[PDB]
RNA sequence: AUCGAAUCGCCACCUACAAGACUGGAGCUUGCUCCCUCGAAGGCGCCAAGUAUAUUCAUGAUCACAAGACA
């Protein structure tokens, strides 16, 4: 929440609303790891990243795998006082950030900047929705990275049977969005053919020349 | 299926290395990995070998068998008119459109940036007439809806007063 | 005595005499490639400051990074107080806190476009690291 | 010949007067305008543009401050021979819109000249289009593969 | 109101979804044939509101943060 200083300050100099160049990742159907690394080179270079659908990464091999696996770490624990030991976080994008951060110098400034440069959620947000259309990661997908002979995990199941607790929450969250998306999309459509029959007929009132020129270019 | 093959007599068209974007024809299979091209009509495109990873088949096939003599593959391709079929194609002309671009020099950039810039200006027009008819975008859309409320209740007496005192004060 | 009346008939107007309409970028141009300060040279056993590295935006070859070699390269920031600049009075109107430093591109660096850049004098602060680098195409060899 | 000679000149073979440059730098950047020709002692280019297309008036610019493309115009017909060093000389001053009548004039002779020869050229159109343009780096682009 | 600053693409056509061992549609002969919009382009934006013989630009004097920024 804003300051009453700044929003004085803002009105004063009589600005209009400022939003910074955000790069916003669908994370759906992507290597763990390899996500992970091409994140975090890309945050020490300076951009400003935000994930969605964070539940949905997927990681090589077998859930009773992968779940041992969790299990075997969330044992780390300082005996003497646990309140000071290793702090060990359930959903997915909390699993996410941590495997960001132990790929960045995390005990300097520059690495927290860097860090702090991140914003990760399950699902997609409302104020996320409308932002601009999403990236993908081609070198990180799993069409592409895994033999499709062998099993993978999907990270939601093994969180929700670790311990994460809205998996329901986010699927019905999840559900709603697509619905509504689906039906402002299926409205539209009328919009969408108008321009196209538009820029088809066009061709026949501009200059032919310029005809020319676009069919020897490729774009007639 | 919808998949094209790999087999003797498939065209083929090379994805990366020296010889990218050119086509070819395969006249033998070495193993999984590894066959033998060739192609009479381009000059640098002898007999020779391609991996399979370096390969993207086409939907034209001519009639060879495998092995087969120079001879015989020239008079096959030329009575298949499988390059003549080929270069009529939407992907085809995409490839000779690309290599168009990369070797523009300043000045025609400049005419495409023109002819691009035309069209769009083209297309507002033939959308607004379209629009002013049938209402489909955002604002016309507002004005439908809007005007039916709006006129109902303009035509009151007072409203009539106003607007008349109003535009007489102006 | 209600503003309902008044506004919906300004409204009426301003949504029926306009057309489609797009943004046209008439602003003045830009004339560099924007690029970033990764670090410097390096190894395992420490870093060397007086080069610097910088990664720029659709550079991913060798090749392309040798079309840049002798080219300018500046880094702009700004301090708390004017201070003294070019011009300072044949065009007051430069006074400013904004404050630049320069240098040029002297070799590639890998495989994937990165080059290296020497400053003149002094080296780069390490409060530019992660920041952006301007990549000019003069002086030109077209 | 000899490097002594106001003659001497090393400018590259893609600078020839009457070709079209584009500006990198100073305030006229991104404007498109004419080699007129370099000026003795190997020194800088003149620029015009002309004035009446773009606003660029005559000017002197060191070559690795321009673009030369290979689009040409010929200006044969131009007769480039009154600018001089003496006109770009300016006078001292000494313990502290305006335009020279003499100035004017030359630019008004070179000016309409050109205009002339740039119409007469064929796609003469397109040639004065392409000097009203103004050219700008774009996100995503990659001069350093294009052909000029 | 100190405040001078670094940042230099925007859209109410991307900003809905799913699959890479099957993507426009059929046919049997199951890898070939036939039909189509021909199956490797989000739309604009880069100096006349649009491709036409219209129009003010200097002396800011050869580089200098871009002396300019609500596209
Ligand atoms: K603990
Ligand atoms: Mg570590
Ligand atoms: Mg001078
Ligand atoms: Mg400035």
């Amino acid at each position: 929440f804003p300051s009453r200083k700044d929003a004085f300050r803002a009105q004063r100099k009589g600005a209009k609303k400022h939003r910074p160049e955000i790069i916003v990742i669908d994370l759906k159907d992507h290597v763990l790891g390899r996500a992970a690394a091409v994140v975090a080179k890309q945050l020490l270079l300076g951009k400003k990243i935000t994930v969605v659908r964070c539940e949905q990464l997927n990681i090589a091999g077998t859930e009773i795998r992968n779940k041992i696996k969790y299990l075997q770490y969330l044992r780390k624990r300082k005996l003497t006082n646990p309140t000071k030991g290793p702090f060990h976080h359930r959903a997915p994008s909390d699993v996410f950030v941590r495997t960001v951060r132990s790929m960045l110098p995390r005990y300097t400034k520059r690495g927290m900047k860097a860090l702090n440069s991140l914003v990760a959620y399950e699902g997609i947000p409302p104020n996320v929705v409308r932002t601009g259309g999403r990236v993908v990661i081609p070198r990180a997908q799993r069409h592409v990275c895994y033999r499709s002979e062998r099993p993978y995990t999907v990270l939601g199941n093994m969180c929700k049977h670790v311990g994460w607790k809205y998996s329901d929450v986010v699927a019905n969250l999840e559900k709603a969005r697509v619905e509504k998306a689906s039906r402002h999309h299926e409205k539209q459509a009328k919009l969408r053919d108008a321009w196209k029959s538009a820029r088809k007929e066009a061709l026949a009132k501009m200059p032919k020349h310029n005809v020319e020129v676009l069919k020897k270019f490729g774009y007639a | 299926v919808k998949s094209h093959y790999i087999c003797a007599g498939r065209l083929v068209r090379i994805l990366r290395g020296p010889r990218q974007d050119r086509v070819g024809v395969i006249v033998d299979i070495v193993d999984a990995n590894r066959v033998l091209v060739e192609n009479p009509e381009d000059a640098k495109m002898w007999r020779h070998v391609q991996n399979l990873k370096n390969v993207e088949p086409l939907k034209y096939c001519v009639s060879v068998s495998r092995n087969c003599s120079a001879k015989a593959l020239k008079d096959a391709l030329a009575s298949s008119k499988a390059l003549e079929k080929y270069a009529k194609t939407r992907t085809a002309a995409r490839v000779e459109a690309k290599k168009a671009c990369a070797v523009s020099t300043d000045f025609e950039r400049y005419q495409l940036r023109v002819a691009r810039r035309s069209r769009a200006h083209w297309a507002r027009k033939v959308f607004d007439e379209k629009d002013a008819k049938t209402p489909v975008s955002w604002h016309k859309v507002a004005l439908k809806k809007m005007l039916k409320k709006a006129a109902k209740m303009d035509s009151t007496e007072g409203a009539k007063r106003r607007m008349q005192k109003a535009i007489a004060a102006r | 005595t209600s503003k309902v009346h008044s506004q919906r008939s300004k409204k009426l107007h301003q949504l029926s005499a306009k057309t489609s309409r797009v943004n046209r970028n008439r602003k003045a141009p830009r004339l560099y490639m924007k690029g970033t300060l990764a670090g410097y040279t390096r190894g395992l056993h420490g870093q060397t400051k007086q080069t610097a590295l910088v990664r720029v935006e659709n550079v991913n070859t060798r090749e392309d990074a040798t079309w840049y070699v002798g080219k300018r390269v500046c880094y702009v920031y700004h301090g708390k107080k004017v201070k003294r600049c070019v011009r300072w009075s044949k065009a007051p109107a430069r006074r400013s806190t904004t404050r630049a430093l320069w240098g040029r591109v002297t070799r590639p660096h890998g495989n994937a476009g990165m080059m290296r850049v020497k400053f003149n004098g002094a080296s780069v602060p390490a409060s530019a690291i992660g920041r952006r680098i301007r990549v000019y195409l003069y002086p030109s060899q077209i | 010949v000899s490097r002594k000679s106001p003659e001497y000149t090393t400018l590259r073979k893609s600078c020839a007067p009457g070709a079209i440059a584009i500006i990198l730098a100073g305030r006229f950047r991104g404007r498109r305008a004419v080699i007129l020709k370099q000026l003795p002692h190997n020194g800088p280019l003149v620029v015009s543009g002309p004035m009446k297309y773009n606003g660029v008036p005559i000017r002197r610019i060191d070559s690795r401050y321009v673009i030369a493309t290979s689009t040409t115009v010929d200006i044969s017909s131009v007769d480039t021979a009154p600018i001089t060093a003496e006109v770009f000389q300016r006078p001292k001053a000494e313990k502290p819109t305006l335009v020279s009548d003499a100035r004017a004039q030359l630019q008004k002779k070179i000016d309409a000249a050109l205009i002339a020869a740039i119409k007469k050229d064929a796609q003469g159109k397109e040639k004065a289009g392409y000097l009203r343009s103004v050219f700008t780096v774009k996100p995503g682009d990659a001069p350093h593969r294009w052909n000029w």
